[PDB]
């Protein structure tokens, strides 16, 4: 029956694409990786090159050290037994200092210190990764939308691990490094603050999260539905509207009575998504600092 | 009123039912047979909610709540004021949603586009139906469905979840969440990438998709591409909803104990179950 | 308290954001028109934003939006009713006239260019190093329309160079000329390419490109529009 353009029917390949140069320091790009036929049924087949300057190396080193600091704690908890390591992989946890240490760096390695070391490394990893989203855009002459968007995610992360603990006066308020323990932490956080369903910033955050899935389902579906007219060549449809862009607009105008443009849909998109962690971070930051119990706060409207 | 480019597309044809009888617009909205069906189902459902509000004794949008039959009714009917309205409103909702989708199909046909949008929407419909129809039927009562009220449906979410402990441990729920979060991540990145190319540093020329591929290769060593990212958003969003529906359909039917305990199948595998040390020995 | 203040501010922000977003999305297609092309009386409550200018690469100029809207092409349709909101009937053959789902926009009659200023799309025979890397190679297959008759044969694939993908099949007809078929509108099978949108007799009417090794945005629009239009307009000659 009719082809739907979810998977390609025919792949083509040419010389490896080394990319645009603009102001980029080419000494810092790798060469290309292998080509994946598997990937190429769905997206691009080509892997690499990647850019790896000084910041990139810092970020990668630091991130690896975060990960290895956690893994070494896990091996220790496992009694160095590989079988126990795998059995209990989701149950291990690297936990922040107890509340008595406050915001001090004085806790022993086994009882908080190591959590701080792992966290310091994460902090360096993420923030240098952020500088990299700015700098890779800059070198190509591009807008800074990616770094601005990434900063909204960073906001929630910073609130959870760093800003909220600092304002509560202890590192014991921060999230532990573990699969199951971080979920326990999340449940507990809600119970302790009177159920996050009553936090209006949490309800907004959900609305944006669900809204992101609705919008990407809508938008992804829409582009695919007009890919028979070159719809996914969005930058040229912006520069020079074609029938793809018109049919897409009108689908929505006819369905729900209004519609986007090829550029503006991307503005609806970026904001729908960044409002998730934006509202989210606010909600969490206010919890325990200003509002101890959201049910109670909600009974008072204020 | 019409967009400047709209008239050439407003031709006859594409309807699934009725030929030309409902082939017209009202303002921007296309009608069709399924637009008439939508209006009917929605109007009725809304009228019935307004009646349920009179029977409940409030007009405050934050208090109006239509509850399904209590569990003692099983899968039978119930008097209007005691679950019946919910039952009818639900039929109306289903009618309106399916009709909305089929109306989208008519619009696709008149415009000569693919059917991807209604297909995607059908996943939202199937999630709604999993909660109000499929799961209740398999569990043996309408009363397991959620109520129609702004705050009351949240009470249902909370009570239902904690019936199984911390609901985080439902593994299909973990996969669902992973898709939602990944979806939003991808949506942020897609929107930023297109805009960063269309709106470059001051006085520069628009970038090209070659620059968008380049930005991503530079950043992480891979670019999915302009066709791929739209495939991906579609797959992530629909997968998130598939797994939501799945995580609920299995809950209270094939698994009804505390979800945390399901994970003991891994811990108890014979090769490591009894090795001392770690968290579980 | 502070939480009350934050939530109140947030809703004010959100209302401002929505205003900004809606007005950004009015940079094309507005002001609204009546069916006869004149400005509609009711534009709604959002005003047009201030113009922005996109600078296009490779000397192609700028685009300023919003700007004066016009179709820049004739539109062969007529009212079927004495009031607003009914369909407009094709005054000729809607496939040849480019209306309804056969519609095309008067895009620039130049090719889209890659980031190096070369043609984005090229027949694979002229694209150095490009070849089929996976899947059934369509080149050489006969091409069947929805009437189940052979309309021609595939002689090349046109490829997007920077993005490395198949965009069109070039199909030769009985008279030896060729036509482009959108990749998204064909089904590559083991023994054939099947084209549900068009019956065999409509292949000759697919719009032609003026130069045989490039396709301009105008031409891509005419071609893709015409092929999609076949889903509605060749339905009498389709079939099972
Ligand atoms: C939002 C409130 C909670 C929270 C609540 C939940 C809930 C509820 C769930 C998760 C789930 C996840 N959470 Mg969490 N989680 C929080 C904050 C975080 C942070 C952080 C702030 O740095 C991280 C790294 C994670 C990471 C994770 C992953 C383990 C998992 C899927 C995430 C994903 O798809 O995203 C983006 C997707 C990407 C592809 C990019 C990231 C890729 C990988 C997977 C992240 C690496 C994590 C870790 C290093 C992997 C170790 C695996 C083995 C031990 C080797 N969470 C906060 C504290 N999270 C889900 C899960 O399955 O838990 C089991 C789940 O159901
Ligand atoms: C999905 C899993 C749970 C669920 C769990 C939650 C949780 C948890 C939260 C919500 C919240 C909301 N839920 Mg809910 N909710 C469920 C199913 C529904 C259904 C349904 C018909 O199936 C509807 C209409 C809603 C609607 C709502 C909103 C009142 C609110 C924000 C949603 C949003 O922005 O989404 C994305 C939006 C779109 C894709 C389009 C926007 C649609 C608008 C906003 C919906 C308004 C509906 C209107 C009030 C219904 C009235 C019907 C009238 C007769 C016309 N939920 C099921 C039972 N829902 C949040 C809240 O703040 O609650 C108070 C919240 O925290
Ligand atoms: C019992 C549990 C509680 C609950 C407790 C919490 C808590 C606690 C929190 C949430 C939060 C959220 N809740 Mg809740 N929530 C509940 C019930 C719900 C329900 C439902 C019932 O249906 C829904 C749909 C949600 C939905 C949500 C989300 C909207 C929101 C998180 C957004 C996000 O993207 O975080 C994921 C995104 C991030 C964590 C950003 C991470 C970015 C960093 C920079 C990434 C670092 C990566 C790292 C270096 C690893 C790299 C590895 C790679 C492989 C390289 N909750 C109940 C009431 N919820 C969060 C929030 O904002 O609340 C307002 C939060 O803190
Ligand atoms: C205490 C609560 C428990 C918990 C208990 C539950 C329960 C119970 C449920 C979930 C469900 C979900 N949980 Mg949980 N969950 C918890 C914590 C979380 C956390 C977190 C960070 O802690 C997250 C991120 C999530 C996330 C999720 C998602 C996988 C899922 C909700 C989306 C969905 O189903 O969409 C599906 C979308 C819809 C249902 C919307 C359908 C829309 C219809 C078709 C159209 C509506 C039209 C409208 C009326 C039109 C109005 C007209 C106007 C013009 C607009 N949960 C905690 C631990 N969770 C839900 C799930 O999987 O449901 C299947 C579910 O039932
Ligand atoms: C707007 C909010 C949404 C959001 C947006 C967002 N995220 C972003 C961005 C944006 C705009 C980026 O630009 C940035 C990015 O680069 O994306 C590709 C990013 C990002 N979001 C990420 C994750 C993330 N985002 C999340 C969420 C969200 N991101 C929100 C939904 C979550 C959740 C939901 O929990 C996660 C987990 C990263 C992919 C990336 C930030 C990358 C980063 O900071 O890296 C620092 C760390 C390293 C450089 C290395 C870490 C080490 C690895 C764990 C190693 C593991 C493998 C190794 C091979 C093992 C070796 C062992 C052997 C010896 C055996
Ligand atoms: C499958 C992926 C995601 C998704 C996709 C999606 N949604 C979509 C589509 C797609 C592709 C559309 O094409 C369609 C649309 O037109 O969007 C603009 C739509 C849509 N998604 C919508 C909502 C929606 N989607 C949600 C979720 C999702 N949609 C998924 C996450 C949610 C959540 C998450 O709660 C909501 C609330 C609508 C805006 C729209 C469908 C509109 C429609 O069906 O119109 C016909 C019906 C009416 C006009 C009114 C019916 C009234 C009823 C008879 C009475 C009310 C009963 C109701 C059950 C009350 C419940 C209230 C309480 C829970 C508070
Ligand atoms: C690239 O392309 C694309 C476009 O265009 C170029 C687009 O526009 C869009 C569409 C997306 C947007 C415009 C972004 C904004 C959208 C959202 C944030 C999603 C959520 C939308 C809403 C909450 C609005 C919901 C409104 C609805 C469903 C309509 C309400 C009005 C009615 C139901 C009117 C009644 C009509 C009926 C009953 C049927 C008709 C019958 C009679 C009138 C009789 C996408 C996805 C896209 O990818
Ligand atoms: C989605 C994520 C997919 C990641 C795919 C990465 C493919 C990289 C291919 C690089 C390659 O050619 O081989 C190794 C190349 C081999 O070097 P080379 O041979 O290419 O270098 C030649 C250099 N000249 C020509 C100048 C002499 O080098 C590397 O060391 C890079 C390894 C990095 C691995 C990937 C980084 C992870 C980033 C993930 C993002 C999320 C944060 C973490
Ligand atoms: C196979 O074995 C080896 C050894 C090879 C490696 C194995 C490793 C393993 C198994 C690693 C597992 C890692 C896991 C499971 C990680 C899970 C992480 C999760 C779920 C994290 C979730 C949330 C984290 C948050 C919110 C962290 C926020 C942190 C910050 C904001 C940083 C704050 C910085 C601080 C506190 C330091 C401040 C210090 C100074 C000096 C100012
Ligand atoms: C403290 C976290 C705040 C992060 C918010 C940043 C929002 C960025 C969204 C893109 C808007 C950028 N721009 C240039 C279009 O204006
Ligand atoms: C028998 C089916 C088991 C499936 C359950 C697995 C859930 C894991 C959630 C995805 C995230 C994976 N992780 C932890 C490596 O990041
Ligand atoms: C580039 C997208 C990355 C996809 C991974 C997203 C996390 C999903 C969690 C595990 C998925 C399990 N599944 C569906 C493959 O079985
Ligand atoms: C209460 C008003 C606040 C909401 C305004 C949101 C606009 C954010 C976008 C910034 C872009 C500015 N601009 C048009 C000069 O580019
Ligand atoms: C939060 C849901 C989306 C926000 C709603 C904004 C709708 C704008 C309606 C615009 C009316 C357009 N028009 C052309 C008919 O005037
Ligand atoms: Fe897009
Ligand atoms: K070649």
């Amino acid at each position: 029956a009719e082809y739907q353009n979810i998977f390609s029917q025919v792949q083509v390949r040419g010389p490896a694409d080394l990319g645009m140069t603009e102001d980029v320091n080419l000494a810092n790009r790798s060469g290309v990786g292998p080509f994946s036929t598997l990937l190429g049924w769905f997206g691009n087949a080509q892997l690499g090159p990647i850019y790896l300057g000084s910041l990139g190396v810092l970020s990668l080193f630091s991130g690896l050290m975060w990960f290895f600091t956690i893994g070494i704690w896990f091996w220790y908890q496992a009694g160095w037994n590989p079988a126990v390591f795998l059995r209990d992989l989701f149950f291990f946890s690297l936990e922040p200092p107890a509340p008595e240490y406050g915001l001090s760096f004085a806790a022993p390695l086994k009882e908080g210190g190591l959590w701080l070391i792992a966290s310091f490394f994460m902090f360096v990893a993420v923030w240098s990764w952020w500088g990299r989203t700015y700098l890779r855009a800059q070198a190509l002459g591009m807008g800074k939308h990616t770094a601005w968007a990434f900063l909204s995610a960073i906001w929630l992360w910073m609130v959870l691990g760093f800003i909220r603990p600092i304002l509560m006066g202890s590192w014991s308020e921060a999230v532990p490094y573990g699969i199951f323990s971080h979920l326990d932490w999340t449940n507990n956080f809600s119970l302790v603050h009177g159920n996050l369903f009553y936090n209006p910033f949490h309800g907004l955050s959900i609305a944006f999260l669900y809204g992101s899935a609705g919008l990407f389902a809508m938008h992804g579906a829409t582009i695919l539905a007009v890919s028979r007219f070159g719809g996914e060549r969005e930058l040229e449809q912006i520069a020079d509207r074609g029938t793809a862009a018109e049919r897409a607009a009108l689908f929505w105008r006819w369905t729900m009575g209004f519609n986007a443009t090829m550029e503006g849909i991307h503005r609806w998109a970026i904001w729908m998504a960044v409002l998730v962690t934006l509202t989210g971070g606010i909600g969490i930051l206010l919890s325990g600092t200003v509002v101890d119990n959201w049910y109670v706060w909600g009974q008072n409207h204020g | 009123a019409l967009l400047s480019f709209e008239r050439k597309y407003r031709v006859p044809g594409g309807t699934l039912v009725g030929g030309n009888l409902f082939d017209f617009w009202v303002g921007p909205f296309y009608v069709g047979f399924f637009g008439v069906a939508t209006f009917f189902f929605a109007a009725l459902g809304i009228i019935l909610i307004a009646w349920s509000a009179v029977l409940q004794g409030t007009w405050n949008p934050q208090l109006i709540s239509v509850y399904p039959p209590a569990l003692e009714y099983g899968l039978g009917g119930a008097p209007l004021a005691k679950g019946g309205l919910w039952q009818i409103i639900t039929i109306c909702a289903t009618g309106a949603f399916v009709s909305w989708a089929l109306r989208e199909v008519e619009i696709c046909r008149k415009l000569g586009i693919g059917y991807h949008i209604p297909f995607a929407f059908a996943f939202a419909i199937l999630a709604y139906l999993t909660l109000v129809l499929f799961r209740p039927v398999m569990m043996g009562a309408w009363g397991y469905a959620f109520p129609y009220g702004i705050w009351t449906h949240l009470d249902w979410v909370s009570n239902t979840g904690y019936t199984y402990g911390n609901f985080h441990y439902n593994p299909a729920h973990m996969i669902a969440i992973s898709f939602f979060f990944t979806n939003a991540l991808a949506l942020a990145l897609h929107g930023a990438l297109v805009l960063s190319a269309a709106n470059p540093e001051k006085g520069k020329e628009m970038r090209t998709p070659d620059h968008e591929d380049t930005f991503f290769r530079d950043l992480v060593g891979y670019s999915i591409g302009t066709l791929g990212i739209h495939r991906l958003g579609l797959l992530l969003s629909l997968s998130a909803v598939f797994f939501s529906a799945l995580c609920m359909i299995i809950t209270g039917t094939i698994w009804f104990d505390q979800w945390v305990d399901w994970w003991q199948w891994w811990v108890k595998l014979p090769w490591w179950a009894n090795i001392p040390g770690g968290i579980n020995g | 308290d502070l939480a009350s203040l934050a939530i109140y501010s947030f809703w004010i922000f959100l209302a401002g954001l929505i205003y900004y977003l809606q007005t950004e999305n009015m940079r094309e297609g507005y002001p609204l028109e009546n069916e006869d092309g004149t400005p509609a009386a009711n534009q709604g409550p959002f005003p047009l934003p201030k113009p922005k200018t996109f600078i296009l690469p490779h000397g192609r100029g700028t685009l300023t939006v919003p700007g004066p809207e016009s179709e820049d092409r004739p539109i062969a349709l007529a009212r079927t009713a004495v009031s607003e909101g009914f369909p407009h009937a094709p005054t000729g053959d809607p496939m040849k006239d480019g209306v309804g789902p056969a519609s095309w926009v008067a895009r620039r009659d130049l090719p889209e260019l890659d980031g190096h200023g070369h043609n984005k799309i090229k027949p694979m025979k002229a694209a150095a190093g490009f070849h089929v890397s996976a899947g059934k190679n369509p080149i050489g297959l006969p091409v069947r329309g929805c009437d189940l008759e052979i309309a021609g044969k595939v002689v090349d694939i046109w490829v997007d160079i920077p993005e490395q993908m198949a965009r069109f099949l070039e199909v030769e007809l009985k008279d030896g000329s060729t036509r482009l078929l959108p990749m998204q509108m064909v089904k590559v099978q083991s023994n054939r390419v099947h084209v549900n949108a068009l019956s065999s007799d409509l292949f000759a009417g697919i719009p032609t490109i003026k130069s045989p090794t490039e396709v301009t945005l105008l031409e891509e629009d005419k071609i893709c529009g015409y092929v999609a239009g076949g889903l509605m307009y060749a339905a009498p000659k389709r079939k099972s």
